[PDB]
């Protein structure tokens, strides 16, 4: 019954709008939440305009009949969350949410990635398997390639990678595994981990013991 | 001030019952308050459960209506869920609230901590791998090698270790299990002289290791 935005973007100093739509918003009025990872929604904004004390004075809002916005000035990197609107329905039974919008804050510097080669632990390759661990940290933007290389030649197959996430310091992480078996780890002189992000590229190499 | 915080099993058999209780303290349950419960999907929307009154009156989510009893016991000062006959669609994390309602509009001005419950059917132990280790920084980890279902926890030194951890997101493999890594940077003179563990956890398999990662 309550539609909100899937997702919002700012630039660090500029304002944030986040609307709010549904019928019952005039008579059963809106609340706004703000929810980080990790933690309990909280609440931002009381019966549509009044801001609770200890809430920052950058959080505001206004009612427009079937709408509700909640308003960010001079927003922060800190701001970052997701944000739900909350009413009722129109017999006042049950509570109504919103699905929530992500709020993304962008204009954080450009930062490259560091990364992390492991070979095959003893005790893996005693189970007869093989896993090379690739971890890329602290970049930014969120979007980099990986590629494996037995010796010098490219390895395709074995490859899994994740999609890039945010840590708690708003830089982007991200991890590679390649499987090999204990055979092919042995064979090859070397593997190597090459991790490009913006044209640049690092890579680190690993070799049986 | 009221605080609120939840308890309960963080596992459930498939059909089985979800049974949490909500310890409410520095007020009392008897209050004008409603009492509810809320919960969140790994990385979905809010859905409202239900509300009690401290005489027991209770109202619940149409949809669940039929699974769903929230109770009120004053004499221990607490509230409680219990969700019958559960799926894979009730594995989300579980929240407290109190609820301020008045004649025409409510809402809620305090949460629990919110706990995970996760339906458990098919289970996979993860193995267990150290990634072993000049002068710098060196790094060491621990490789949990494919379990299922999610969650895994990783500390470190029992939780004594914790400046220049990371622990990574998992990844979803083409098997359909998760993989995950956890990584600690350290000065490399530490090395010989500290020792390192790596304390993992998947409850869902009761797969408890304690691993020693040594050069
Ligand atoms: C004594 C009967 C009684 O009071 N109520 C009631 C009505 C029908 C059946 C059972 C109980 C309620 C009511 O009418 O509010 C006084 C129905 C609505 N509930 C609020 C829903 C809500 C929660 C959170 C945010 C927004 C909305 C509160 C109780």
């Amino acid at each position: 019954e309550l539609t909100q935005p899937p997702s919002v973007s700012v630039s660090p100093g500029q304002t944030a709008r986040i609307t709010c739509s549904g019928d019952t918003l005039p008579k059963r009025s809106g609340y706004w939440y703000q929810q980080k990872p990790d933690q309990a929604p909280l609440l931002v904004i009381n019966k549509d305009t009044e801001r609770p004390s200890g809430i920052p004075e950058r959080f505001s809002g206004s009612k427009s009949g079937t709408t509700v916005t909640l308003t960010i000035s001079g927003v922060q990197a800190e701001d970052e969350a997701d944000y739900y609107c909350q009413s009722a329905d129109s017999s006042f039974t049950y509570p109504s949410f919103g699905g929530g919008t992500k709020l993304t804050v962008l204009g954080q510097p450009k930062a490259a990635p560091s990364v992390t080669l492991f070979p095959p632990s003893s005790e893996e390759l005693q189970a007869n398997k093989a896993t090379l661990v690739c971890l890329i940290s602290d970049f930014y933007p969120g979007a980099v390639t990986v590629a494996w290389k037995a010796d010098s030649s490219p390895v395709k197959a074995g490859v899994e990678t994740t999609t890039p996430s945010k840590q708690s310091n708003n830089k982007y992480a991200a991890s590679s595994y390649l499987s090999l078996t204990p055979e092919q780890w042995k064979s090859h002189r070397s593997y190597s981990c090459q991790v490009t992000h913006e044209g640049s590229t690092v890579e680190k190499t690993v070799a049986p013991t | 001030q009221v605080q609120l915080q939840e308890s309960g099993p963080g596992l459930v058999k498939p059909s089985g019952t979800l049974s949490l209780t909500c310890t409410v303290s520095g007020g009392f349950i008897s209050s004008r308050n409603w009492w509810s419960w809320v919960r969140q999907p790994p990385g979905k929307g809010l859905e409202w459960i239900g509300e009690v009154y401290h005489t027991g009156i209770t109202n619940y989510n149409p949809s669940l209506k039929s699974r769903v009893t929230i109770s009120v016991d004053k004499s221990k000062n607490q509230f409680s869920l219990k969700l019958s006959s559960v799926t894979a669609a009730d594995t989300a994390v579980y929240y407290c609230a109190r609820e301020v309602v008045g004649p025409t509009t409510g809402y809620f001005d305090l949460w629990g901590r919110g706990t995970l419950v996760t339906i458990v059917s098919r289970r996979l132990p993860p193995s267990v791998f150290p990634l072993a280790p000049s002068g710098g920084t060196a790094a060491l980890g621990c490789l949990v090698k494919d379990y299922f279902p999610e969650p895994v926890t990783v500390s470190w030194n029992s939780g004594a270790l914790t400046s220049g951890v990371h622990t990574f997101p998992a990844v979803l493999q083409s098997s359909g299990l998760y993989s995950l890594s956890s990584v600690v940077t350290v000065p490399s003179s530490s090395l010989g002289t500290q020792t390192y563990i790596c304390n993992v956890n998947h409850k869902p398999s009761n797969t408890k290791v304690d691993k020693k990662v040594e050069p």
